[PDB]
């Protein structure tokens, strides 16, 4: 049973979430393309558990985009001013028809 | 690095900031976070665009635009949230000011 938030399913979109998970195909292709994605800790099951608890419980900034303070580290944000990573408790849930992804954001 | 607007918001992350628009919208608020995002289109779409955006917490609307054509004000005026997305990609502001009036970013 997947609940919905403003018409969007509370379910991980695997390919979108994997862009932030090291050693996945999609992450490795982002890095090969010259991107430095912020890193999401854990795997797609970690992401689904966070979505179950927090989707709809943050603050929307646009339709389909919700900021959540998760209250514990969820990953590391890529600081473009330094090229290094900073541990973060904040994420932006990006919702779509095919599911959602948690993008770790600047602390 | 960041584009000039996101760079400015991060530089003054500890400030109350005044954002102005050519439309006449003026708000005051604070930076909440910054995140990597895109414009929702398919990666094959020739209009697909990736960008950095700010989540900006609006503490007060200082001036309402006389028309309702900007996406930022159309979000704020529903009151479903006082957080709004700020970026150069979509409905950019024209100026960022400190509360002493100093202009720290202006659009090109």
């Amino acid at each position: 049973p997947y609940r919905e938030v403003h018409g969007f399913p509370v379910k991980v979109k695997p390919g979108a979430q994997e862009k932030h998970i090291p050693n996945t195909p999609n992450y490795k292709q982002e890095i090969a393309n010259g991107k430095n994605k912020s890193i999401f800790y854990g795997d797609n099951k970690t992401a689904q558990e966070l979505l179950d608890k927090y989707a709809g419980k943050g603050d929307f900034l646009k339709n389909g985009r919700e900021r959540v303070d998760f209250g514990k580290p969820i990953g590391k944000y890529y600081d473009r001013n330094t090229g290094e990573y900073v541990e973060t408790t904040k994420g932006l849930i990006h919702y779509g028809k095919d599911g959602a992804a948690i993008v770790p954001s600047r602390p | 690095g960041y584009d000039s607007l996101i760079e400015t918001l991060i530089k003054y992350e500890n400030n109350d900031l005044i954002l102005e628009w050519t439309s006449g919208l003026r708000i005051i608020g604070e930076l909440d976070t910054v995140f990597e995002t895109d414009n929702g289109l398919d990666e094959d779409d020739n209009n697909y665009t990736e960008y950095d955006a700010a989540a900006f917490k609006v503490n007060k609307i200082l001036s309402k635009p006389i028309q309702n054509e900007g996406n930022v004000y159309n979000w704020l005026r529903q009151e479903k949230s006082s957080l709004v997305e700020i970026s150069l990609y979509d409905d950019p502001p024209s100026t960022v000011l400190l509360t002493d009036g100093q202009r720290v970013w202006k659009s090109d």
